[PDB]
């Protein structure tokens, strides 16, 4: 997934940015990513 | 010859030129302090 | 070019790291890239010797302790994952 930024692939953002640029676009990713994980561990809970 | 021509055509008639197959040297565009505005919209001028 | 090893490199502007390997399959002769589900490129064509490699990330590893307690010996054992002896 994309989550509202350049590209989805951080090595490709983070070698064509300036890191100060840069750091206003990976906060997007990190939030995605970390929303995605946790309904799967609550899933998980439940199941067991 | 793009950024040293004698004579630019009118806004209503616009000429575009197409570079490819060479090698390119951006520090010049960045180095020299005669330009007034340079800015660059989705990239860094030096990762360039 | 160096192979059989877990190395840094970057192709024409893409920047990666692992272990390159050659290649069996048939790349088609203007493809250059490929993708897995996860997005990540793992098949690279050379642009000065026209070869097709892939690349695969090297060891991850897992570490774990087991310990009888500090409170009567000092001792410890160290259990590898997935490490291959
Ligand atoms: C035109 O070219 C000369 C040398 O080729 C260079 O010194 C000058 O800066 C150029 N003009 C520009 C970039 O506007
Ligand atoms: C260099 O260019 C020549 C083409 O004349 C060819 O050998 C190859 O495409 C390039 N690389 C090497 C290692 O020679
Ligand atoms: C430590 O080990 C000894 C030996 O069994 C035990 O008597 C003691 O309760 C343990 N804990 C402490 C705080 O000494
Ligand atoms: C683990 O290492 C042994 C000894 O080299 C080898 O025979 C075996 O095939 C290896 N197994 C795996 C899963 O790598």
């Amino acid at each position: 997934s994309n989550f509202g930024a350049i590209s989805s692939v951080l090595n490709d953002i983070l070698s064509r940015l300036d890191p100060p640029e840069a750091e206003v676009q990976i906060d997007r990713l990190i939030t995605g990513r970390l929303q995605s994980l946790q309904t799967y561990v609550t899933q998980q809970l439940i199941r067991a | 010859e793009v950024f040293n021509a004698t004579r630019f055509a009118s806004v209503y008639a616009w000429n575009r030129k197409r570079i490819s197959n060479c090698v390119a040297d951006y520090s010049v565009l960045y180095n020299s302090a005669s330009f007034s505005t340079f800015k660059c919209y989705g990239v860094s001028p030096t990762k360039l | 070019l160096v192979k059989n090893k877990c190395v840094n490199f970057n192709f024409n502007g893409l920047t990666g790291t692992g272990v390159l390997t050659e290649s069996n399959k048939k790349f088609l002769p203007f493809q250059q890239f490929g993708r897995d589900i996860a997005d990540t490129t793992d098949a690279v064509r050379d642009p000065q010797t026209l070869e097709i490699l892939d690349i695969t990330p090297c060891s991850f590893g897992g570490v774990s302790v087991i310990t009888p307690g500090t409170n009567t010996s000092n001792q410890v054992a160290v259990l590898y994952q997935d490490v291959n002896c």
